[PDB]
């Protein structure tokens, strides 16, 4: 594989704090992989198919309850995308690690790799692998009014296909916070 | 016992770029130390040189129409600060509000066939005035040029010397002459492998060489 | 490398469009390709101290966040009073968080916490604002003038005679 | 020979926050210093620390009608920094001055049945958002909650954790929203041991917390 | 705690020699140095001395019609800072441009016949009121003269001293007087040897001593 790369840097972190911190310890059974659905993607869609996936859903974990219980908190996030294919395949799909995602439009969109992110080919990767350290407005946050981050990503390049290979394939993703403090 | 008072003759305006200070007033306040936060960053520059781009061709389609057969012209475009082929770019943005400008410009290639396919290029710099585009790739060699191959590495930068009139040039292009600025700096290729239907991609970018100086606004404010 | 660490960059004015006999203070109130937000636009988390500048008549006056705007002509909070034609202040950050920023979405209208204030008056013409020793965080897209005709693009340029 | 008269453009102006000083005029005089004099003092913070306040309820009597049979659920206030349960106290005067301000809250508690008399309470924190009181002692623990008796101890001082948005707040409210600042945060009980009227003082203060950013009339001056 | 504003009492003029500087605006902006580049050069004096110049007769061919019989007389010429003589010359137009001058003055002679033909020729001052050129050589010789030949050399430069009335002089010349104000200082002959057609060549320049005080415009700018 390409291997991890990190957004921004690479380091064990900060885990055990002041009072809130002290009250709001690192929970790290609170900490469990799934899987989301993110899109479709055949000959179909050409440039621009744009497709954003707002975060978190909800989710039954520990996590899931605790992000119902409507509090302050903070949070990590680790991604790790793949979509399984075949070596015949062709095209750049752009994966996206988003900070505060706003609506885009047509001319912005050939600018998106100002973000971390990694190219999505049958050829090169297999396993997207990213990781975001936490950031947000306060110190902590309360997301159901708010969302710091989103997982989105877009066409970079028409697929293509001969009889060899599957016309379509699915998209998967991991999604599972890390270093949590409540 | 006053001092002379060696008062002003007709200085002191209150303009632009003035480095003059202040006075703090509801004053004397600290701030939680904004430390160890991340994302910090200083430079236009240097944040674009990690980050690469993207380019367009009147299909509008990012990508390059990458025909796999006898062709021997791949296809040919122009790098400005500031011209069609390189609107929608990281650079030029933060480029077009400068008119002073130096140093090397980068570029990148990503190929789409599968791996198996055997393949060839050629990257070729090509001067703004030799009047004539090169149409085959060893005389297209003359001015500048390099390979690759899918072999061994897909992806790969390039980049073209910092040519000008004098050690410096403007951003924007002017409306006196003709003689385009750089030239149609594009590509060829020796006989295509096999493919159903290729792709590629390209960008430019920051490195140790890209330079500005200083600046106005252009726009309609 | 001697520029674009905004250092340089964003320590220069800017007009701002609006005035009323009060008038909220922002940077995202300057305009969206005047060159001094372009950049600021161009991030996600800034921070600066902050200097202003307002030729003005009668008494400006000034407020720090988190107040109640009823009670600003009364009692006066810090002010110094009128002198013509010239009139330099610089405020220090206030606002209830360790960082600005340029856009929240929560379920698009500006929160309500970014907020250098607001100044008061009789008579309100011309605004002056500054940024000092700022610094940026996670930039952001950015564009540039929209590419309409064949060539490269033109433009007139001036020159003598 | 004069100084290069660096004359001001523009600044200087007679406003309010400034430092700037005078001359003394009829001046050059002393006075008996005043040390060891009494009550001197510095902070309202530090005052506001040894001096413990009270609290107010609709029957406009301080202490608290404390109902002494199978009632479980005993009263419940709020604590704003401005709030009909806490006008008249030392912190929210000192405190309605200013906008910003951080840092742990105080209470207190005095018992007034005779010592003889065994009892239990609770106190206990709510988030501002459960948007549900809790209406049992260990569901309501879930949010914050401690306790005591009237055994080894009758007096007792309690703090709610600074619990915010930012690492600050508004001191006044806001009429564009809904939801409470803090809560409904109050005290639980379990079985009253016997007392045919009791009574209940509770007060406020400053500790090693409550702090404040700063500052503007509000008034009507 | 004002500092005494000891302010000016009506100084400070912006006016013209002024030393005083000013505030660099879109500033801090380095170039490459400039160092090591030809041609560097300061004074005007200096750069004259190495060059040498020409001068002018009524034939405006600049160099001298120089008969070769039985002649005695050459002709004459006078060396002002400003005269018919010497106008289109490096050091007057540099020289009309101020009024207090000083320090000797350089000249140059080139031989134009064949150097196997010998030849005399007699090199003398005259001071500004002898009232009578002389016509003579040895007489001639009475204020300052020497010589040369054709054999052993045939450049040559030679000096006036810097007599004056003062240790300065104006450069201008009056309408008030009539005496000139150097004399009419030119060159005297021993019998010519042998040419069909002679020619001679004749400078002046800077040396260790042409100087200056300074300066104005006289022209109708």
């Amino acid at each position: 594989s390409v291997g991890v790369t990190y957004g921004y840097s690479t380091e064990e972190d900060h885990v055990a704090g002041p009072n809130t911190s002290g009250l709001e310890t690192r929970v790290v059974q609170a900490e469990r992989f799934f899987k989301k659905f993110l899109f479709d993607w055949t000959t179909d869609k050409p440039f621009g198919y744009l497709t954003k996936l707002e975060l978190p859903t909800d989710h039954h974990g520990v996590f899931g309850h605790l992000v119902d219980s409507y509090a302050y908190m903070r949070n990590g996030w680790d991604v790790e995308v793949s979509a399984v294919g075949n070596q015949f395949n062709g095209g750049c799909l752009l994966v996206a690690m988003v900070p505060e995602w706003k609506a885009f439009d047509t001319r912005e969109k050939y600018q998106l790799t100002l973000f971390p992110h990694q190219f999505i080919s049958p050829r090169t990767n297999m396993t997207a692998h990213i990781t975001v350290p936490y950031l947000g407005v306060n110190r902590y946050d309360q997301y159901k009014k708010h969302k710091p981050w989103t997982l989105v990503v877009m066409v970079l390049s028409p697929l293509t296909v001969s009889n060899t290979a599957a016309p379509q394939i699915k998209v998967y993703a991991n999604i599972a916070p890390t270093y949590v403090h409540v | 016992g006053i001092f002379p008072v060696a008062c002003a003759d007709g200085y002191g305006g209150l303009v632009t770029t003035d480095p003059k200070t202040a006075d703090p007033v509801y004053g004397k306040v600290y701030n939680p130390p904004k430390t160890n936060y991340p994302g910090r960053f200083t430079n236009l520059l240097d944040v674009a040189e990690a980050c690469p781009t993207f380019l367009r061709f009147d299909d509008g389609k990012p990508y390059v129409v990458t025909r796999a057969d006898d062709t021997r012209l791949l296809a040919k475009f122009d790098v400005s600060l500031a011209a069609k082929h390189m609107s929608n770019t990281y650079l030029s943005g933060i480029a077009q509000y400068y008119t002073q400008y130096s140093g090397t410009i980068n570029l990148h290639f990503m190929f789409t066939g599968s791996t198996d396919s055997k393949a060839r290029y050629m990257v070729a710099y090509i001067p703004p005035g030799v009047e004539t585009p090169p149409d085959t790739p060893e005389e297209a060699a003359h001015c500048i040029h390099a390979e690759w191959d899918t072999g061994l590495n897909s992806k790969f930068t390039f980049s073209i010397p910092y040519v000008s009139a004098a050690d410096y040039a403007y951003t924007a292009s002017d409306t006196a002459e003709t003689t385009n600025v750089q030239g149609w700096v594009c590509v060829y290729q020796i006989t295509h492998g096999k493919a159903e239907n290729d792709t590629l991609l390209v960008s430019a970018s920051a490195g140790k060489d890209f330079e500005l100086r200083l600046p106005i606004d252009p726009r309609t404010q | 490398r001697h520029h674009t660490d905004v250092g340089f960059i964003m320590d220069r004015f800017v007009k701002i469009n609006s005035l009323s006999p009060t008038h909220v203070i922002d940077l995202m109130q300057t305009h969206k390709h005047g060159i001094v937000g372009a950049l600021l636009r161009a991030a996600t988390y800034y921070f600066s101290d902050l200097e202003i500048v307002v030729r003005h008549d009668g008494n400006l006056t000034w407020v720090p966040n988190g107040a109640p705007e009823a009670a600003l002509s009364n009692t006066s909070n810090p002010t110094a009073y009128n002198k013509a034609p010239f009139t330099r202040l610089a405020l220090p950050y206030t606002a209830p968080h360790r960082v600005l920023a340029t856009v929240y979405d929560g379920t698009t209208q500006l929160p309500a916490s970014f907020n250098y204030g607001a100044i008061q008056a009789q008579a309100i013409h011309e605004l002056l604002v500054r940024m000092k020793r700022a610094e940026l965080y996670c930039p952001r897209p950015l564009l540039a003038i929209k590419v309409t005709s064949q060539d490269r693009y033109k433009q007139k340029i001036i020159a003598p005679a």
